[PDB]
């Protein structure tokens, strides 16, 4: 029976087994009496206390590489060395679930829905989950945007109004990608993946970059791994090679995007639990 | 600038407009218009308000239902005038705030834009949402302004009990309760049947609707209310007159339970609404005990009333007492049935209620802020009318 | 920031990519011998699909509306009927480049050529201007 | 006219030829699906354009995709009052675009109004009507300008003659 | 809401799931006798215009179910009183009305059988008919003080207009 | 014989052994299959499990199973458990949508096609108890649109839009052997490309393999149809059509093709070996606002019974959401002009 | 409405309102009310040192000393005489009620109030319609600067007086629209020969005459029957209404537009909903 608490849901089940047999909402987590296999934060306190970004590159069946574990309160960068991680080299970014979610509402707003933060987090949630994906060219998401209206999406709310969603559905998840979107400092979950690695052995850096595997619920938006993928070779390109268009050929980015990504964690202590 | 922007406020029943600065509009007229049911200059050969009711060969329109825009041919010819004629405003030179429904689209606010737009060149203009105008316009009575607060807007067609947390209407919480002044005098005019005679058939809602406005009120009390006026019926029936259009002949009739009886059906819905018989007071704990936890005592705290229906003598003492019931009531029982604090009920009433969004809108667009939070044609030109979907508080 | 202004779409490995005219005299002499239905055969033959010069295009297309210009109405028929399969497609997407340029009145007749073209290569006779990746 | 039916039985067939699409997902992003014309980011999804005029003023262009089509209309205008009746009713069914799904929100550079049809709309609505609905709109639009002029045109005599006669 | 009885004793008879209240009465019948100034009589001619206009009612007590069996049998009285011409002839005609046999529980024509018990044998039977027909004697005769102007020969039209009301919108004579 | 399932588009279908139930994707992301009783159709079962719209359903005859692919990138095999059908996860590893789908005809194989610009064979290892894959790639260079498979299971011509036919070898030793040389090659390592057309133009959407496997034919969008003969040097017949492009195609006898597409109605096409020249000799559906049976576009067809050697029933399915069952003989004896081979 | 009325409505209201209680008896309410007009009119009605027995109307135009260098205060004093005080600082004229004394027909003196901006108007026209009719040629041109960029000028001939107007037409569209107004007008006598002649220029003058792609240049020329003594005060209200006139019928076109755009529109949308199964 492995058991992976998460700070807003909770995901249990069996070893052997497929995907968790139980998935309900958590809050006593954040990032005991109400907390009363199990996995651990790439920076759990010793006070507090297997590793996720271990588990999930286990299940994958490897032992190096870099884990992009995005789910609903923050996102880490966790690059594990054959065997075990590293938390020299794991970084973290103040974005995930929670501030695509709350900035979903803040468009929906701006657009003239009397959404309420609190009231309506839930139902807007949903509205995420459904119709939200990221941008693979920006440029190219806004001209669709502002020249057509093949983004719109009807959604019914649970009093029976109807509202339409367009050009949000791809720029809420942006947050992950300009921070300052949301009012938050920092670099962008792909750079901050790109110096993560960069920020690592010569010799290690290459395996890592082609085994980059994602995990948790924010990771499941559609054009994510394409996005990832032109960042890296973007910064590559600017940064490492700066400016070979040539040399660009040689960058090997393979982003494992497993089908089962969601729960990767868990579909790993699992399997990683009958051994 | 040296002109004040002009303020309208269309509604199911009647709209109010004037210029910003004022204390009351400067006219409120029935929001109908009159026609003739397009070639030539057919399409202005019509009249508004009260002088579009009794045309001999002119169809009565009304262009809003449920407080929303049904017909924009209608309500676009409707503000010709509104702006000609009643205002003789130059449109080009003056910002305009218009209000709109809880709940209207972001779409209907496009197809306002472009008339305001694209009709009256407007150089600048602010859709403001009822219910905060509402709530800002209560401050008239108050010391500490706040614009979270439950506005209960009762108007002609529905009325409406909306939650407002600091200046944003919580949508998914809003409730509609079927009764409205439209359905009060209906209901005085039913009584006036069974018991007055001589009323012209043809004035029958035109004195149902003055007897409610000149006499009516809300009593603490049925049976005792009743009592007093079979108790000393000197005191409390009174006479209202009026005169037969088509015999010129005076009528007068006795005035008596109707008086307390019509604002009743807004704490007992029953009396004249079969589909429905939640309390008014009820619908009100409801609506708030469906808000967040955390907004909960500020919007029982502030109960703003807005709206013609609100006018009875008393509605909001009633109110106020009917829903201290029943939060007390489930207070207690949720301590024997175990310490929740007491909570602190209440509902404003003030003078300036029956055009409390006109007055909210007033103050407001003769504010320096006013001409910030106004969308203007530069920008409307340039990024399209969808810069109308939000409007700043 | 400024290493997202570069597509480096452009230069993926992957992306797709693709693999004279007319006898200006023999056409002229056609026509003017009369020889109409010989003319169109003669402007429909060697087209430029494989040269990278919009220039010698261009003169291939002026040479093929030549010839349709000089055309009577009643003609224009029984000369397209005279066309095999790949001559009415072809000229088909001719019809379609003097479309881009209308002048006089141009246009009137290269409506009627695309009437007779249209009953003689049907629909799919347009559909193969669309699809073409090496034209006129 | 003389010219108008062979106009639209060029376009007519132009648009059967090019109104033949499926559902295609993005070959560029995971888990993406978009009108190729839109986007063009594969080259051989692309389909060559093609133009019909009618002369020099009156044309459209039609711009096919494996499952997408862009159409756009040049609309006639003869004088100055036709040319901003024109733009207004263009601008005024843009802003409704969503209402009118085939819409484009604004037109390409160089025509008065723009069509993308997508897979999605020849799934749910019958191919052929949506070509015959171009056609219609086409000459629809001419007529309404033509209404619209003769309208401002008579409305203006009366509005000088009320003036004048009051005198 | 609508207006309750306050009659009710811990121990208050009851005759099927009616209430046995005492009444001050001089007609026959197995109401007991009332000491006190109020009976249930009293109450409900007291809240007959509040509770008329009511469509819902809660049964709390079985006194509740002998004040909506007066309450329904005044809108009777009125129904009779609005057509006469004389206190003294709706006096007769509220013993008339009173004498005459209405629908009891359990019986078809008696509104609200899913409320009220039906009598278990004749004896309840005849008592019950018994109970009923007092009070509707006392509540008529009473009725009639009320209704009539000093200025008799006019019941007040601030009762007649009532006699199109129906409290729960229920009638003995539906 | 036309029925309406739905009003949106079947998407794909496929049929069990006995024809007796269909496997349909009503335009979204489940799978419903229906039964005959009587001359009714009946709803019997709803394999809900991918996140995005099925593109591709097989029905493996004997084996009785059903595999799926869908734009969720993935690939389900499925496996009637008693009452219920459950399913089974592939990892294809690839990035981008799935295409298309078949069973190989010695149901050991499967081949998918998809955005990523590849060919996923996959296969079952009775020791690891999962689905693996291999890639075949080059020389792809866009989506792979349709599959079909040579008789002798080894042998796979896929229809791309890089404008392309080709015919790839898939062996896969793990649950084969080395097939018996073929007109189309003798040397048959997996990946090996056999065949290439040569067109620089049309997007390829069906092609189709004979009875006896010589022949390969394919459809594309530049409204023509193909035939490429191997046991004459490979040479390929072409046949400009007049009409809209062409969706779907199939070998109904050695020498004779039906296809549907845009137009909304089949059509026959017929190889003359002698010659090397196709013909058309079609238009099977004789006489909304059509005078075709379907209402909107015809994107598959499937025999029915006869095979591809000799068929005397075909089933088409299209956007419409009409399924239709044409019988051969019937046509032939409504058209009398009617050829076949 | 085709023409625009001359009488401003919350004049007349508010002071109606007032009389009406004063007559009856009851004590007078407190007033104050800021409106406007067209041409940047800007009103105040209210009690001066908060005595509501006392209603006073004010109006404010920026072109007052204009007017007024022709007449302007001579005229207003005839009209309003007791009851023109001196003007309330920030307006020009200023007309003062006392409800303690009224007159016996309070209706005519509401509707004279209603007409302040319009007498403020009048003076300017009859200086030159006396003019013309004392034969008095040469005097000088009336330049009026009714809007900050918009002018009208008046001058006197041996037969004809004209009003030329100088007006300006912020949308670009609207001066089409107003080139087709205007051509009607020009043929006017097509349908009332007697009626004032109308000439338009476009971007050209007929001074510190402006130029420009958005001026358009409208000159009425009224004759003895239009300015004689009889029909001088009805021409009056015509002729300085033109402008808004003109601009309100521009604006109500571009409303009639939009319902057959609406019509229009949804008559397409009927068609497309109709192509689904
Ligand atoms: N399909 C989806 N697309 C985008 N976001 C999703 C999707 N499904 C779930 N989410 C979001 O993912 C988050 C939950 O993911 P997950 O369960 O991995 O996080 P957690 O473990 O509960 O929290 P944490 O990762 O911080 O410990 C929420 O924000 C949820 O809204
Ligand atoms: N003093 C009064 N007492 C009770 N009702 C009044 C009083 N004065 C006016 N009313 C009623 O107020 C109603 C009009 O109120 P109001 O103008 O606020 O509503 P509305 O905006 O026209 O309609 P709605 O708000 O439903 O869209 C009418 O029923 C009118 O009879
Ligand atoms: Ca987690
Ligand atoms: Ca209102």
């Amino acid at each position: 029976v492995v058991c992976d608490n998460g700070t807003g849901f909770v995901k249990c089940g069996y070893a052997g087994s497929n995907f968790p047999e139980h998935i309900f909402p958590s809050y006593p987590m954040e990032n005991w009496d109400d907390m009363k296999l199990l996995t651990e934060p790439p920076m759990n306190p010793t006070k507090n206390r297997a590793i996720q970004a271990v588990l999930t590159l286990y299940a994958q069946g490897l032992l190096t590489g870099v884990v992009v574990d995005s789910g609903d309160g923050v996102t880490h960068i966790c690059p594990v060395y054959e065997g075990f991680s590293l938390p020299h080299l794991t970084r973290r970014l103040d974005i995930a679930g929670r501030d695509i979610t709350r900035y979903l509402i803040k468009l929906l707003l701006l657009r003239g829905y009397a959404f309420n933060h609190s009231a309506d987090f839930e139902t807007v949630r949903m509205i995420k989950e459904k119709l939200c994906y990221v941008g693979y060219n920006i440029e190219q998401e806004q001209k669709l945007a502002l020249e057509t209206t093949v983004l719109v999406e009807s959604y019914t709310l649970p009093d029976g109004r109807i509202i339409k969603v367009g050009g949000e559905r791809f720029e809420a998840p942006e947050a992950l990608f300009q921070p300052h979107l949301i009012n938050v400092e920092g670099v962008g979950v792909a750079e901050l993946l790109f110096n993560t690695i960069q920020a690592a052995d010569i010799d290690t850096r290459s395996e890592f970059y082609k085994h980059i595997v994602l995990s948790g619920g924010s990771t499941m938006y559609p054009g994510l791994p394409s996005r990832l993928e032109r960042e890296l070779k973007q910064l590559y390109l600017e940064r490492v090679l700066k400016g070979d268009v040539e040399k660009l050929s040689k960058f090997k980015i393979r982003i494992e995007d497993p089908p089962r990504r969601k729960h990767m964690v868990f579909l790993g202590g699992a399997v990683l639990a009958d051994i | 600038g040296r002109l004040p922007a002009c303020v309208v406020d269309c509604g199911t029943g009647y709209t109010k407009l004037g210029y910003a600065g004022n204390t009351e509009p400067q006219f409120i007229i029935p929001s109908c218009i009159a026609i003739k049911e397009m070639k030539g200059v057919d399409d202005l050969d019509f009249f508004i308000g009260d002088e579009a009711i009794e045309k001999p060969t002119y169809a009565t329109k009304w262009p809003i239902r449920h407080g929303i825009v049904e017909d924009w041919d209608l309500m676009e010819r409707f503000m010709e005038q509104v702006i000609f004629k009643y205002l003789r405003a130059e449109p080009e030179d003056h910002y305009f705030l218009l209000t709109e429904p809880p709940l209207n689209t972001p779409e209907n606010r496009e197809y306002t834009a472009e008339i305001m737009f694209e009709s009256f060149n407007v150089p600048g203009l602010y859709i403001a949402v009822q219910a905060v105008l509402a709530l800002a316009a209560s401050w008239t009575s108050v010391g500490e302004r706040t614009l979270t607060g439950t506005v209960i807007d009762s108007g002609d067609g529905v009325t409406h009990v909306i939650p407002v947390a600091e200046g944003y209407v919580i949508g998914s919480c809003i409730k509609h309760i079927p009764i409205a002044g439209r359905d009060i005098t209906y209901f005085i005019q039913q009584l006036l049947r069974d018991r007055e005679v001589g009323i012209p058939p043809e004035q029958s809602l035109e004195t149902a609707k003055a007897v409610k406005e000149r006499y009516s009120y809300v009593c603490p009390d049925l049976v005792k209310e009743f009592n007093k006026y079979d108790t000393d019926g000197s005191k409390w029936i009174k006479q209202y007159t009026g005169i037969n259009a088509i015999s010129k002949k005076e009528f007068s009739i006795d005035v008596g339970y109707e008086r307390f009886l019509g604002p009743e059906i807004f704490f007992h819905p029953e009396f004249a609404n079969p589909d429905f018989t939640q309390p008014i007071s009820e619908v009100v704990d409801e609506v708030i005990q469906n808000c967040p936890i955390d907004v909960r005592r500020p919007l029982y705290k502030n109960i703003v009333l807005s709206g013609g229906s609100t006018m009875f003598r008393d509605f909001g003492r009633r109110l106020q007492r009917d829903l201290k019931r029943t939060v007390d009531a489930r207070l207690k029982l949720s301590e024997e049935l175990s310490k929740p604090k007491p909570i602190d009920v209440q509902v404003i009433t003030h003078h300036m209620q029956r055009y409390a969004v006109w007055f909210g809108g007033s103050m407001l667009a003769s504010t320096p802020e006013f001409y910030q939070v106004c969308h203007t044609k530069k920008d409307y030109e340039e990024i399209g009318p969808s810069i109308c979907r939000h409007n700043p508080v | 920031a400024r290493f997202r202004k570069v597509d480096v779409d452009e230069y993926d490995e992957n992306k797709f990519v693709d693999e004279a005219g007319p006898d200006e005299g023999e056409v002229d002499s056609c026509l003017r011998q009369g020889n109409m239905t010989a003319a169109l055969q003669a402007a429909l033959k060697n087209p430029p699909i494989n040269t990278k010069s919009q220039a010698v295009k261009d003169r291939a297309g002026s040479i093929v509306l030549k010839v349709l210009i000089s055309f009577k109405a009643n003609d224009i028929e029984k000369a397209v009927q005279s066309l095999d399969k790949n001559g009415v497609d072809l000229l088909m997407k001719y019809i379609y480049k003097g479309f881009e340029s209308p002048s006089d009145n141009s246009s009137a007749v290269l409506l009627q050529w695309h009437e007779k073209a249209l009953a003689a290569g049907g629909v799919g006779s347009i559909v193969r201007v669309l699809t073409a990746r090496k034209t006129v | 006219t003389a010219t108008l039916r062979p106009y639209l039985s060029a376009v007519r067939a132009t648009l059967q030829a090019a109104l033949c699409l499926e559902n295609f997902s993005s070959q560029v992003v995971e888990r993406h699906n978009k009108p190729e014309v839109e986007v063009r980011s594969s080259k051989e999804l692309l389909l060559q354009p093609v133009t019909i005029s009618r002369n020099e003023k009156e044309k459209v262009l039609i711009e096919g995709s494996i499952n997408s089509v862009r159409v756009s209309i040049a609309v006639k205008q003869a004088d100055e009052i036709e040319k901003i009746l024109c733009h207004k009713f263009m601008r005024f069914m843009m802003m409704r675009a969503e209402n009118f799904f085939i819409l484009r929100r604004k037109p390409v550079e160089g025509y008065d109004i723009s069509f993308l049809i997508t897979n999605f709309h020849t799934e749910q609505m019958y191919k052929h009507k949506l070509v015959d609905f171009v056609i219609h709109f086409m000459e629809e639009i001419d007529k309404e300008i033509s209404e619209m002029k003769l309208s401002v045109n008579a409305r203006a005599r009366i509005v000088a003659e009320e003036f004048l006669k009051n005198f | 809401p609508a207006y309750h009885s306050s009659l009710m004793d811990p121990d208050t008879k009851l005759i099927g799931n009616m209430a046995l209240l005492p009444i001050r009465s001089q007609f026959k019948g197995p109401a007991p006798r009332e000491t006190k100034d109020t009976d249930i009589v009293d109450e409900a001619i007291y809240y007959f215009k509040a509770n008329v206009f009511f469509k819902n009612y809660e049964i709390k007590n079985e006194a509740d179910r002998t004040l909506i069996y007066i309450t329904l049998y005044i809108s009777e009285c009125l129904k009779k009183l609005q057509k006469c011409n004389s206190k003294s002839q709706g006096e007769k005609e509220m013993y008339t009305l009173g004498i005459t046999n209405f629908p009891i529980p359990g019986e078809p024509g008696f509104p609200l059988n899913a409320i009220y018990a039906k009598p278990a044998n004749k004896q309840e039977d005849e008592v019950m008919r018994a109970y009923l027909q007092q009070l509707r004697q006392e509540t008529g005769l009473r009725l009639c003080e009320k209704v009539f102007d000093p200025q008799n020969d006019k019941p007040s039209k601030w009762w007649t207009c009532f006699v199109k009301r129906q409290f729960m919108n229920k009638s003995l004579s539906g | 014989a036309y029925h309406s399932f739905l009003v949106e588009p079947i998407s794909c279908h496929a049929w069990n052994k006995d024809r007796t139930q269909i496997a349909i994707c009503p335009n979204n992301h489940e799978v419903h299959i229906y039964e005959k009783s009587g001359n009714k159709w009946v709803q019997v079962h709803e394999l809900k499990e991918h996140n995005g719209q099925v593109t591709g359903v097989d029905w493996a005859p004997d084996s009785n199973r059903i595999v799926t692919c869908g734009t969720d990138r993935n690939a389900y095999v499925w496996t009637l458990k008693g009452r219920t059908w459950k399913p089974t996860l592939v990892i294809l590893r690839i990035n981008r949508a799935a295409r298309c789908v078949r069973w190989a005809p010695n149901e050991k194989k499967f081949a998918v096609g998809s955005g990523s610009r590849v060919i996923s064979i996959c296969y079952f290892e009775q020791e690891n108890d999962w689905w693996v894959c291999k890639h075949i790639k080059k020389p792809i260079r866009s989506t792979v649109l349709s599959l079909d498979w040579h008789p002798n299971s080894v042998l796979l011509a896929a229809g791309s839009c890089d404008f392309k036919c080709r015919i790839f070898s898939a062996y896969i030793k793990e649950v084969e052997e080395r097939p018996a040389p073929t007109p189309w090659g003798s040397k048959m390592p997996f990946g090996e490309l056999m065949f290439e057309s040569s067109s620089s133009c049309g997007w390829v959407h069906g092609v189709c393999f004979s009875a006896n496997g010589s022949r390969v034919a394919w459809v594309s969008h530049d409204s023509t149809v193909c035939l490429a003969d191997a046991d004459k040097k490979m040479a390929v017949a072409t046949l400009a059509s007049e009409t809209l492009p062409l969706l779907a195609v199939t070998f109904i006898t050695e020498s004779s093709l039906v296809a549907a597409g845009h137009d909304c109605f089949p059509v026959l096409f017929t190889y003359d070996s002698a010659a090397g020249k196709l013909s058309f000799g079609g238009r099977l559906d004789v006489p909304a606002g059509l005078d075709s049976l379907h209402k909107n576009s015809v994107s598959q067809i499937s025999v029915l019974s006869g095979g591809k050697a000799k068929c005397s029933q075909f089933c088409t399915t299209g956007m419409d959401g009409g399924m239709s069952i044409w019988d051969v003989r019937s046509l032939e004896s409504a058209l009398k002009d009617l050829k076949i081979v | 409405m085709i023409l625009l009325e001359v009488n401003n409505r919350i004049i007349e209201e508010t002071l109606a309102l007032k009389f009406e209680n004063a007559a009856a008896g009851n004590k007078p309410e407190a007033v104050e009310v800021t409106f406007a007009d067209f041409d940047g009119v800007l009103y105040h009605i209210s009690n001066p040192n908060g005595d509501k027995t006392k209603v006073m109307v004010s109006i404010s135009l920026k072109f007052y000393k204009e007017l007024q260098a022709h007449g302007a205060d001579e005229l207003l004093k005839r009209v309003y005489g007791s009851y023109l005080v001196n003007p309330e600082s920030g307006y020009n004229v200023s007309l003062l009620y006392d409800l303690e004394n009224l007159p016996a027909s309070k209706d005519s003196i509401v509707h004279q109030a209603g007409m302040l901006k319009r007498n403020c108007f009048a003076s300017v026209f009859e200086k030159y319609f006396q003019f013309q009719e004392e034969g008095k040629e040469g005097e000088n041109r009336a330049v009026i600067h009714y809007r900050d960029d918009e002018t009208m000028y008046v001058e006197s001939k041996k037969d004809r007086v004209t009003v030329v107007f100088s007006t300006v037409f912020k949308d670009d569209d609207d001066v089409v629209i107003g080139k087709v107004f205007m051509q009607e007008f020009k043929e006017g006598r097509r349908a009332s020969h007697t009626a004032p002649q109308v000439l338009f220029s476009h971007r050209e003058p007929p001074t510190d005459a402006a130029v420009g792609d958005n001026i358009g240049y409208i000159t009425f020329v009224l004759f003895p029957r239009h300015t004689n003594a009889s029909a001088r005060d009805n021409t009056i209200n015509l002729i300085h209404t033109f402008r808004d006139y003109l601009h309100y019928h521009i604006k109500c076109s571009k409303a009639y537009i939009h319902t057959r755009m609406r019509a229009k529109t949804s008559d397409f949308l009927k068609v497309l909903n109709r192509a689904r199964p």
